[PDB]
């Protein structure tokens, strides 16, 4: 899970 | 076979492991904490740096104290059987023993405890690296002109600053420590053991940075990072 | 330069  | 030596962590599992990056820039007004400009520069630097070391990087931005704890709990509950190591980078406000979520403090010990040898079995005997860019107090450095293992074993805490001290961040270039960490990892990760890399980081921060401020209290100050190693072997990022 |  990645925001960036 | 012939003579075998075992002074180095096994880093040839199928995966290098996870690199969790927690980047807190914007804080809830009620806390009274200011925004951490420059920290996005840091987070992207780390993402690229660790990507090149073959870590599965997860960037997380602006987490509450509850979200921080929940993330670490969930990550510590993954199966790390096929991974060589674990890395966690914390970028936030802090004080000694504490890192801030967007709405309040988190005890550093609460975070790392999730990964204790007895609570995260698939990381037992593997290196668990915590890289912490955050204040550890309010002191300023004026400088001077020139069959069982311990549950706390196999941790390395790479602090940006000495116990009790402020940590410095440049709003354009990023934090002094993370700037230097990434440069030294890029240049030496394929050559040097990690402790020796972190010593080069120490020298870089100590010699190449010095604060500039219109405020005399904060002008011309220095910084030395702090390596806290509970590792039991040498750590090389190659094999 | 800013402190954290």
């Amino acid at each position: 899970d990645d925001d960036m | 076979s012939g003579i075998s030596l075992d002074n180095s962590y096994k880093m040839d599992y199928p995966e290098m492991g996870l690199c969790i990056i927690i980047n807190n820039k914007n804080f809830h007004k009620s806390t009274g904490m200011t925004s951490r400009s420059g920290t996005d520069v840091d987070a992207a630097n780390l993402r690229e740096t660790f990507r090149n070391l073959k870590y599965e990087v997860r960037n997380k931005n602006d987490l509450t104290r509850e979200e921080i704890v929940e993330l670490m709990r969930d990550v510590s509950k993954e199966d790390h059987s096929k991974r060589s190591s674990f890395v966690c980078v914390l970028l936030s406000h802090g004080e000694e023993g504490i890192i801030f979520g967007t709405n309040g403090p988190v005890d550093l010990k609460k975070i790392t405890n999730f990964f204790r040898g007895d609570r995260c079995r698939s990381l037992t005997g593997k290196p668990k690296l915590f890289i912490i860019q955050a204040c550890r107090g309010t002191e300023l450095d004026c400088g001077i002109e020139t069959h069982k293992i311990p549950v706390e074993a196999d941790f390395l805490y790479a602090y940006s600053t000495a116990p009790g001290y402020y940590s410095w961040r440049n709003s354009k270039d990023g934090s002094w420590f993370i700037q230097s960490l990434c440069a030294m990892l890029k240049q030496y990760a394929d050559k040097l053991e990690f402790m020796h890399i972190l010593t080069r980081v120490n020298r870089k921060v100590a010699t190449e940075f010095e604060s500039f401020s219109f405020d005399a209290t904060f002008h011309a100050k220095k910084q030395i990072p702090c390596i806290q190693s509970m590792l039991t072997k040498e750590l090389y990022f190659y094999h | 330069d800013e402190v954290d």
